[PDB]
RNA sequence: CGGUCCGGCCGGGAACUCAAAGGAGACUGCCAGUGAUAAACUGGAGGAAGGUGGGGAUGACGUCAAGUCAUCAUGGCCCUUACGACCAGGGCUACACACGUGCUACAAUGGCGCAUACAAAGAGAAGCGACCUCGCGAGAGCAAGCGGACCUCAUAAAGUGCGUCGUAGUCCGGAUUGGAGUCUGCAACUCGACUCCAUGAAGUCGGAAUCGCUAGUAAUCGUGGAUCAGAAUGCCACGGUG
């Protein structure tokens, strides 16, 4: 049976089913290579696979929606651990000291009336 | 400062709407406008009696209206004809065909647009503001009000200077979303204009 | 900081040689969110810095930064109706993020062809202890000891 | 060379350098080049005598420089001898095309005097 | 074959009541129902100047929130046409029957 | 706004639904024929010679409650003013204060 | 400016250009179209364009033709 | 899992993503230090969240005869064959100037070309309008689907790949003007938006002075809406990188 972990951030959200033998990895029916242009995002999808050691031990099949680059690789990143706690829940601690288990909470903040963002105030003449 | 409308804030925590039908964008402007149509007839020929809320909903192809009324046998009238009478003609208005609910308003001395009225139709009498207020307030409070206000504003007593002046007894926590704030309004036309009465009572919490 | 202390946001490490220094640096010469553009050029320019000059990345990135590192500074202050100039001694950390500040600073503020180039000559100039950066250490220093008095 | 303008293109590519006639901006100049049958990315070098009045002929078919700004000087003549509101506005030195002059007509107006 | 009602208010208690209703007399009148589903909320926003005269920065932000219930009933027995049929519903729910 | 500013958008509305429903639409359409009556149609000038008023766009959208002629919404067919007045006691059903 | 398919002009003004025509010319010819397209039958005559008070009279001319009669009536008095 | 048009596409599966209604959860509760054994703070654990977790709504008694008689209402006053009322054209868009708020720039952290990966939130029947066909194009003809988790607006742009330009008033920038056109609308002269060709201003980073922002913020990149026949660099809202 497969060993599965939701992942979300920002507006993404990733699925990730484990399974073991090799260092094989599939988003969206894509190569890791293939679905993330930029070599350091490949990089933290590898990362939970660091503490928690896979060379060629397990398969990751995964795929996402939502937001962007970052955001699917963090949401990516975020299901993965906890995929892999699924299968043994001991390698935590390693997770938590990882900073991997915890969902980053931290969404786009919403434009408010009188201002010209978020946040970006009007710029203010005294005269 | 300013202060939120009391009822509006509260709409869906512990305040009904007033309209309580649904309507696509296509016909929502005409049956609000429709609503105001009806509101506004049934408001007039009722003035005198104690007419202290319209609710409004539209069933199907229908409108049926509720006359929360403290004065129900005034508008009603002998045996249903003053009742069959305003049907026939907010059915005009309406266009669909209609039908009328009564409410009695057990104790208008709690119900916060008939104490406004009140008080407005004293100021045309010629009563004195301070004594308005004040018999306001203490009939509210010894029928178990856990507080009560009641605002006059502008040219209090045919005074040149407009006022503005309140009374206050028990309890009126405004910022607490759960409490029971019955808000609402009235003016009073005078011969020195126009004076604006607001009320709130506070009925307890959740 | 009038009543709230706080403790820094502790940045992911550089993700090609896992330093936290260098992600200091590209994120200070990042621009608009850049990310991924400004690596590019901080690496580009290390990698025109390690090949033909000696190698050792890391290393030459400190020799350079170890000469626009400065020791001490000013800090204004307004006291009997004067702008006195108060000679501080300034602490590691931030020793490190002036130092990095001046050498992008000096970099776009200069001629070459592209930021990457400009920046390797930065560090390049900074690494002999010369060019606009280093001078920028200077002149804290001068105006530093001239105000040794106030310490 | 030298072209219908008996202006001298620049030494380097050629989609930019036709640029250099008056009259003949990217979208003449991509047309030529390969309404002759040359290569965009083309220096002068290489690009031969016969090659160079093989394209004069080209741009022949346009009119440009003198020629064209005559033909651009006579129809802004046109509206002021018309009379038209168009015409009184070229002949005033304000913008022609409804844009605000209360502020900001300062192209039109050159720089400003006190 | 199916007979599928779309149901729509502003007020979800109101709405869910009113499905719950539709789903028990079927479910009780021996029909077969798949549902009630939560169709997406399409909420309109609206942003309206709050004073009568300039003040630009001062505003009210309002939103009518419309609730989807989607009620599929798989066997349309006779019995259960009559039952659903005659429904005494929330005069503040709009229902919409598929054929 | 003044009763007759009122009056003149009740006469454009009015004219626009027994003109410019359908005789406009037919002289438009008919203008407007790419493959018929490409030279002598005179439907341009016809469609000149009717009331101004009968166009649809000569029509104002205005606060049905008061007149105002500036911070309509069709959704409700009022002024914010009154939206905001209507909306604080409930009547506008659905309808509250929204935050996010 | 306007689509191809039909020039634009004032009906009552046409007319009024028509029987000018005809009838040999007249004094000005009062008009506020200000809108309607110069045509060659036009070419001879002088039409008075409204400018918002007065009447100016501009005499028609070749090179006036698909030009707007407004283009001929300045309305804004600038000294 | 069965079936291959290799399309969740059809059988199905109800797991997961998501939809939305209800519920759990965080309280200095725990441990340690500091602190008068106090409140509190600080650090650590567990935990998705840690000290009002993040954002919003919520604005007390009152201050400024502050703003609105032009939203509406209204005391008083004033006009009434005119201060009311109908129509056409014009004006609110003027232009020696000054100030405030903005957009776009001056460029290789970039411009151009080709290729290409990843959003969110809205809108829609007198509406959103696919596909096809014609036009370099704005668009036009023809014509489905959809009162929508179904159809349409609708291809996100930053980014990544390769190539080019090589520090120049330029392959930077787009003002201005000529010519020719598209659509809305009885009607685009005064004054609409957009397209094609040609034009290619100032501007090579801005004196004195001055504003915003403490984190998914600033900065930067696209996206949608209200009003609206048509007319957004404004306004309101959305997420991407950060
Ligand atoms: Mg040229
Ligand atoms: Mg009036
Ligand atoms: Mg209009
Ligand atoms: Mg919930
Ligand atoms: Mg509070
Ligand atoms: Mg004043
Ligand atoms: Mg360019
Ligand atoms: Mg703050």
């Amino acid at each position: 049976n497969q060993y599965y972990g939701t992942g979300r951030r920002k507006s993404s959200a990733a699925r990730v089913f484990i399974k073991p033998g090799n260092g094989k990895i599939v988003i969206n029916q894509r190569s890791l290579e293939q679905y993330f242009g930029r070599e350091t995002a490949r990089m933290v999808v590898r990362q939970p696979l660091e503490l928690v050691d896979m060379v060629e031990k397990l398969d990751l099949y995964i795929t996402v929606k939502g937001g962007g680059i970052s955001g699917q690789a963090g949401a990516i990143r975020h299901g993965i651990t906890r995929a892999l706690m699924e299968y043994d829940e001991s390698l935590r601690s390693e997770l938590r000291k990882a900073g991997f288990v915890t969902r980053d909470a931290r969404q786009v903040e919403r434009k408010k009336v009188g201002l010209r963002k978020a946040r970006r105030r009007p710029q203010f003449s005294k005269r | 400062g300013q202060k939120v409308h009391p009822n509006g804030i509260r709409l869906g925590i512990v305040k009904p709407w007033n309209s309580t039908w649904f309507a696509n964008t296509k016909e929502f402007a005409d049956n609000l406008d429709s609503d105001f149509k009806v509101r506004q007839y049934l408001t007039k020929e009722l003035a005198k009696a104690s007419v202290s809320r319209i609710v409004i909903e539209r069933p199907a192809k229908s409108i049926r209206v509720t006359i929360h009324t403290a004065r129900p046998g005034i508008v009603i009238g002998k045996k249903g004809e003053d009742v069959e009478k305003l049907r026939k003609v907010v059915a005009d208005i309406a266009g669909v065909p209609a039908q009328i609910n009564i409410a009695e308003v057990r104790k208008p001395e709690l119900d916060a647009k008939l104490v406004a009225d009140s008080i407005t139709s004293q100021l045309e009498r010629r009563v004195m503001f301070r004594r308005a207020m004040k018999r306001a307030v203490q009939n509210a409070m010894r029928l178990g009000a856990k507080g009560i206000k009641v605002e006059v504003s502008g040219r209090l007593g045919g005074a040149e200077i407009a006022r503005t002046e309140w009374y206050r007894e028990g309890r009126v926590p405004l910022h607490t979303l759960r409490a029971d704030i019955d808000y609402n309004t009235s003016e009073a036309h005078t011969t020195y204009g126009v004076i604006g009465v607001k009320v709130w009572i506070f009925k307890g919490e959740i | 900081p009038r009543r709230r202390v706080i403790g820094q946001r502790k940045i992911l490490p550089d993700p090609k040689f896992g330093s936290e220094l260098l992600a200091k640096f590209v994120n200070i010469l990042m621009v608009d969110g850049k990310k991924s553009t400004a690596e590019s050029i901080v690496y580009s320019a290390l990698e025109t810095l390690a090949q033909r000059s000696g190698k050792s990345e890391l290393e030459a990135f400190e020799v350079a930064l170890e000469n626009v590192r400065p020791t001490v500074e000013v800090k204004s202050r307004r006291v009997g109706g004067s702008t006195y100039q108060v000679p501080v001694e300034v602490r590691p950390v931030r020793r490190n993020a002036l130092a990095m500040r001046w050498i992008v600073e000096a970099a776009r503020k200069r001629g070459d062809k592209s930021m990457a180039l400009r920046l390797a000559n930065e560090l390049s100039d900074a690494a002999e202890n010369k060019g606009t950066a280093v001078k920028k250490r200077e002149d804290v220093h001068r105006m530093a000891e001239a105000n040794k008095a106030f310490a | 060379a030298r072209i219908a303008g008996i202006n001298i293109p620049d030494h380097k590519h050629a989609v930019i350098a036709l640029t250099s006639i008056y009259g003949v901006g990217k979208t003449r100049s991509k047309a030529i080049l390969a309404a002759a049958g040359i290569a965009e990315d083309v220096k002068i070098s290489e690009l031969s005598e016969g090659q160079i009045d093989t394209l004069r002929d080209e741009v022949a078919k346009f009119v440009v420089e003198g020629d064209l700004r005559r033909e651009i000087s006579m129809s802004i003549k046109r509206l002021m001898d018309l009379g038209c509101y168009r015409g009184l506005r070229h002949r005033r030195g304000l913008p022609v095309r409804g844009q605000r002059t209360k502020t900001n007509a300062r192209t039109r107006k050159g720089p400003r005097k006190p | 074959q199916r007979i599928r009602i779309r149901l729509k208010a502003f007020d979800h208690r109101l709405i869910d009541q009113a499905t719950a209703e539709i789903v028990e007399t079927a479910k009780r009148t021996g029909a077969q129902v798949r549902g009630p589903i939560p169709l997406p909320t399409r909420k309109e926003r609206f942003t309206v100047l709050i004073s009568p005269h300039v003040n630009k920065d001062a505003r009210d932000q309002y939103e009518i929130r419309t609730h989807l219930r989607l009620v599929d009933i798989v066997e349309p027995t006779e019995k259960t046409v009559d039952a659903l049929m005659r429904l005494d519903l929330a005069a503040g729910v709009d229902v919409q029957i598929s054929l | 706004a003044k009763q007759s500013m009122k009056a003149r958008e009740v006469k454009r509305v009015a004219l626009a639904d027994k003109y410019f429903a359908k005789r406009a639409e037919l002289k438009a359409i008919i203008s407007d024929v790419n493959a018929s009556d490409e030279d002598r149609w005179n439907a341009v000038l016809k469609l000149q010679t009717l009331p101004r008023d009968s166009s649809p766009s000569r029509q104002r959208n205005r606060c049905r409650q008061t007149g105002r002629p500036h911070g309509f919404l069709r959704k409700f067919g009022l002024s914010r003013i009154k939206v905001r007045e209507a909306a604080m006691r409930g009547e506008i059903p659905g309808l509250k204060k929204a935050s996010w | 400016r306007s689509l191809k398919k039909g020039p634009f002009i004032d009906l009552h003004l046409l007319k009024k250009v028509e029987k000018a025509v005809e009838s040999g010319d007249k004094k000005p010819l009062r008009t506020w179209s200000r809108r309607s397209t110069i045509f060659p039958n036009m070419i001879g005559l002088t039409i008075a364009v409204h400018n918002g008070r007065q009447h100016v009279p501009v005499f028609v001319t070749d090179e006036m033709v698909g030009h707007k009669l407004g283009e001929f009536a300045p309305t804004r008095t600038y000294r």
